[PDB]
Parts: structure tokens; C-alpha cells; sequence
């Protein structure tokens, strides 16, 4: 199950 | 036994040829089970998941694509790079669990143009930044409490879905296929020959193939190819040593693999 | 900053003349990800070759498997031809049944 990216680099 | 789930994500810019391509591929152990690709015009045990699963994952992929696209813009700036070149952002994340399904450890790390950039530490609470650009990312992520969110995924979602996949895919995922082995012999010259120890049809990929001479490891003298995929779920590998003609019986090939009732010791059989 | 591909050419199953099989070209250890791979039969490019989905190893380097169904014969020669930014000229690796 994919993890959503919390914040841009 | 123990198992992992890992996603391998690649974003690559391509100035003049549209927006950056994003691809994410998911694995359980050495088995790929899903692929998402922004350029797109899955495993059997995953097909039974149905619409709620796919919609939510597709949704997450789309949002991640947006985010990785803005990350690429930021990274270009952090490194004073022109808008003309192609660049690559990669990440690997997932969890390792034990036989009981409990978390052994979590992973979430990133690389830019092939170089380590930032990684979540084993504690799932702090970051290790590779350079001053990654220190800016670290600052931002500390401010926005990113580690807390990634830890929630790793401890929760990751472990819980790995457990489900293992149950749904148990006939394959929990099956180790042992290597089929043989030793071949090829004269190089009148005075030397190559002994090659083969391992074929094994799963998972992890394997140990070694040659001994008189019981001492021939690490330096062994040519060992990288383990390679057969295309049918299984893997292959070989190890070769050059030996003086007539001395073949001083050499033994040793094979360790999870699928083997017990370790093999092999010799050339003329 | 760039890493040149390693190349292995081999069959899915042990090769037996006249028996249907799969010819593989595994390219790995390379960076960046753009790469050109062709399977050759007696010097000529095979059509409708498949490939795996772009992935990478723990050291971040990419790998791909290119493959096609084939029936080996005693006469026919097979090879893999690879180009990458790190290569001045395309590298050719011949299929050797014993490797």
C-alpha cells in the first residue's frame, strides 16, 4: 500500500 | 520466516519532453506486486483487493507525483542547477517484519542524481542529511513533523498490509524454491581448466556460492557473477575458479539457500 | 556521478537446440536510468522484445531485464547490444551457453 508524501523536499 | 515490503520510486525530469516521469514499483521480498507509472497509457494475489484499494492507491500516486515534481524543482535550486539538464529523484521505503508479523524496522530514504540525500533514521524520529541542501529539507521536515507521519505509515499501514499480502499470497510468497545445481568443466589450456558451479531456479534471490580449495575459501580467485533474474520469478548465479589440470578434486563448491533441506557440497563429476 | 551498465546475456532455462526458451539480457548497476538495449540474432535486431519495469538496487543503481522467446539452434548466434551515456560506443555481449 502506497505511502503519501508528507511534504516536498 | 521474515519478510519485507519495499517501494522503489523514481522521478526523472526531461526538459523539452514534458513533465517528469514518475514510476513507483512495489515488492514483497523479491516479488514485484504493483507498478504505477505516470506515463502509463499487478500480482494475482493483489487483484483480489478490488476498487476501494485501487482508487485510494491511484489517488496517492497522483498526489505523490505532484509532490515529487515540486521536489525536483526545489532540488534544482538547492544545487544551483540550470533548467536544461535531466535529474533524478529516487526513494526507497517500506518495512521488515519477523515470522510473527511484528515490525523489525522501517526505512524511508531518498537520493538525488544517484547520491544519498536524506534518510529517516532507524528510530523513525530523526533524519540524517547528506549535505547542506539536504539540511534545508531536514529543517522543513522537522518543522512540518514529517517523521511522525512517516513513522505512522511504517508502524501501521506498512506492517498491516504486508501481513495481508502474505496471507493472500502465501502459496508463493512463503515458498522458497531451492537451487538446482551442477558443476561444469572447461579446459582453458593444456595446464588449466575452469570449474563453474551453477545455481538455477531458486527463490528468493539471496544465496551463497563459494569455492574452497583443500577447505580454504578461494574468495580472491573466484569469479562470481551478479545474481540475475530468470524471468519466471526465480534467480540464477554461478561461481567459477581456474584450476590446475588434475587438481580438480581439491576443489569443492558450497551452496547455501533457504529452500535447501541442507547446504550442498558439490564437486566436478567427470 | 555516472555509472556504467553491467551486462549479462543468458537463457531462462538451460539451452537445448530446437526447444523453445527465453533469451535474457540483464542490465544493471547503471546511472542515470536512460538506456538502449537490443537483442540481436545473427547481428540483426529482434522485434517485440519485452522488458521489466524500471527499478533499482540498495545502492540506487538501476536494473532492467530485456527478454524474448526463442528457439536456440546450433548455427544461430545471439547477443545483447547496449548503449548508455557512459559508453562511447554500443557494447556488445555475446550469448555463451556456458555463462
Amino acid at each position: 500500500f502506497l505511502r503519501g508524501r508528507a511534504y516536498v523536499l | 520466516g521474515s519478510h519485507s515490503m519495499r517501494y522503489f520510486d523514481t522521478a526523472m525530469s526531461r526538459p523539452g519532453r514534458g513533465e517528469p516521469r514518475f514510476i513507483s514499483v512495489g515488492y514483497v521480498d523479491d516479488t514485484q506486486f504493483v507498478r504505477f507509472d505516470s506515463d502509463a497509457a499487478r500480482a494475482p494475489w493483489i487483484e483480489q483487493e478490488g476498487p476501494e484499494y485501487w482508487d485510494r492507491n491511484t489517488q496517492i500516486f497522483k498526489t505523490n507525483t505532484q509532490t515529487d515534481r515540486e521536489s525536483l524543482r526545489n532540488l534544482r535550486g538547492y544545487y544551483n542547477q540550470s533548467e536544461a539538464g535531466s535529474h533524478t529523484l529516487q526513494s526507497m521505503y517500506g518495512c521488515d517484519v519477523g515470522p510473527d508479523g511484528r515490525l523489525l524496522r522501517g526505512h524511508n530514504q531518498y537520493a538525488y542524481d544517484g547520491k544519498d540525500y536524506i534518510a529517516l533514521n532507524e528510530d523513525l524520529r530523526s533524519w540524517t542529511a547528506a549535505d547542506t541542501a539536504a539540511q534545508i529539507t531536514q529543517r522543513k521536515w522537522e518543522a512540518a513533523r514529517v517523521a511522525e507521519q512517516d513513522r505512522a505509515y511504517l508502524e501501521g499501514t506498512c506492517v498491516e498490509w504486508l501481513r495481508r499480502y502474505l496471507e493472500n499470497g502465501k502459496d508463493t510468497l512463503e515458498r522458497a524454491d531451492p537451487p538446482k545445481t551442477h558443476v561444469t568443466h572447461h579446459p582453458i589450456s593444456d595446464h588449466e581448466a575452469t570449474l563453474r558451479c551453477w545455481a538455477l531456479g531458486f527463490y528468493p534471490a539471496e544465496i551463497t556460492l563459494t569455492w574452497q580449495r583443500d577447505g580454504e575459501d578461494q574468495t580472491q580467485d573466484t569469479e562470481l557473477v551478479e545474481t540475475r533474474p530468470a524471468g519466471d520469478r526465480t534467480f540464477q548465479k554461478w561461481a567459477a575458479v581456474v584450476v590446475p589440470s588434475g587438481e580438480e578434486q581439491r576443489y569443492t563448491c558450497h551452496v547455501q539457500h533457504e529452500g535447501l533441506p541442507k547446504p550442498l557440497t558439490l564437486r566436478w563429476e567427470p | 556521478i555516472q555509472r556504467t551498465p553491467k551486462i549479462q546475456v543468458y537463457s531462462r532455462h538451460p539451452a537445448e537446440n530446437g526447444k523453445s526458451n527465453f533469451l535474457n539480457c540483464y542490465v544493471s548497476g547503471f546511472h542515470p536510468s536512460d538506456i538502449e538495449v537490443d537483442l540481436l540474432k545473427n547481428g540483426e535486431r529482434i522485434e517485440k522484445v519485452e522488458h521489466s519495469d524500471l527499478s533499482f538496487s540498495k545502492d540506487w543503481s538501476f536494473y532492467l531485464l530485456y527478454y524474448t522467446e526463442f528457439t536456440p539452434t546450433e548455427k544461430d548466434e545471439y547477443a545483447c547490444r547496449v548503449n548508455h551515456v557512459t559508453l562511447s560506443q554500443p557494447k556488445i555481449v555475446k550469448w555463451d551457453r556456458d555463462m
